[PDB]
């Protein structure tokens, strides 16, 4: 399976950052995030087609998610950024079909640290 | 499901909700009609991987997903027969269709109420005619990129899309066949969805609501030229008769 996230690390409040995930289609793709003290929470998602697309109330307006099929990746652009969104961010797969009830899975996750 | 509405079981009284045991309270596995005081029939591929019954509970009576409805009725599976020539090919499910066998914790099936209801199962090989209004309900997601879950019932319509048309290369092509119905809104606005697997296709037909189709697959969720598909029930009464009968 194997989902792999690349692009984490240390940048200052305000400014942007660009994760990426790569698999190894046709399922929902997604990003959730851990911030400390706090279990796994919903960061996006992305249907196979784009045409459907959902954030985090947190998140609205300055997160982006994106995704390219032919190499199996997806995308989350982060503008923006508050000390607030300091966590680890799993990429994630919904493998389930698309009239099933979602089971996610999720990558081994990358630090993202925002300063102030 | 995709568009429609928050509704009632009122509405739909058929409906079973089919959830499966943790090791904890049980999760929403998926959806199921009550075509029988004793039996209920939804989706193989909700069963396929875990298929022992004692994996199971059936809840008849619920607008509202994991928590207490008055009126609800719990039972446990006493009988969980699969389609045995059940298979999956490319997306699509074929001969998508299980049995559930359903008694209360006193030996008791479903009580009629104004919940709680029997659907009439089509004649034979009867279907009504292509671009019908017929109904989907269920605790699906309302789009399949929805990290939530509605928590609550939902029913739709939706139109009958002929073979001739869904069999058409930008349709699905030869993934589906004749014992499937396809099932779409003209502007692609509501669907079944994430959740939705195993719920009910209500037409009319002859003047009774008749479960019609069995929620199975697709592609995408309410997208242009990709209708719902369904198990087309009209196909498969003697298979149930052979269990149920």
């Amino acid at each position: 399976v194997q989902l792999q996230e690349s692009g984490g690390g240390l940048v200052q409040a305000g400014g942007s950052l660009r994760l990426s995930c790569a698999a190894s289609s046709s399922y929902v793709m997604g990003w959730f995030r851990q911030a400390p003290g706090k279990e796994r929470e919903f960061v996006a998602a992305i249907s196979w087609s784009g045409g459907s697309t959902n954030y985090a109330d947190s998140v609205k307006g300055r997160f982006t998610i994106s995704r390219d099929n032919a190499k199996n990746t997806v995308y989350l652009q982060m503008n923006s950024l508050k000390p607030e969104d300091t966590a680890v961010y799993y990429c994630a797969a919904d493998l389930a079909s698309s009239r099933d009830v979602s089971s996610w899975y999720w990558g081994q996750g990358t630090q993202v640290t925002v300063s102030s | 499901i995709v568009g429609g509405e928050f509704t009632e079981v009122e509405n739909q009284p058929w409906f079973a909700a089919i959830y499966q045991k943790n090791k904890s309270p049980p999760s929403f596995k998926c959806g199921g009609s009550l075509i029988s005081p004793c039996w209920v029939a939804s989706a193989a591929h909700c069963f396929i991987q875990l298929p022992k019954k004692e994996n199971y509970v059936v809840y008849l009576g619920q607008s509202k997903e994991s928590s207490y409805n008055p009126g609800e009725m719990k039972f446990e599976v006493e009988q969980l027969i699969l389609h045995e020539y059940y298979r999956e090919d490319s997306l699509a499910y074929h001969n998508d269709i299980a049995l559930l066998k359903i008694r209360t914790s006193t030996g008791q099936c479903a009580q009629p109420s104004r919940s709680i209801q029997t659907i009439a199962l089509p004649p034979r090989f009867t279907d009504a005619p292509f671009g019908s209004d017929c109904e989907i309900t269920g605790f699906g997601k309302e789009s399949e990129s929805d990290y939530l879950y509605p928590k609550n019932l939902k029913m739709s319509v939706v139109k009958l899309v002929s073979h001739e048309q869904c069999m058409q290369p930008h349709y699905y092509g030869s993934e589906i066949n004749y014992k499937m119905l396809c099932a779409a809104d003209p502007e692609w606005k509501t669907d079944s969805c994430k959740g939705d697997s195993g719920g009910p296709l209500i037409c009319n037909i002859e003047g009774r609501p008749t479960l019609s189709g069995i929620v199975s697959w697709g592609r995408g969720c309410a997208e242009k030229n990709k209708p719902g598909v369904y198990t087309r029930v009209s196909h498969f009464l003697d298979w149930i008769q052979s269990h149920i009968g």
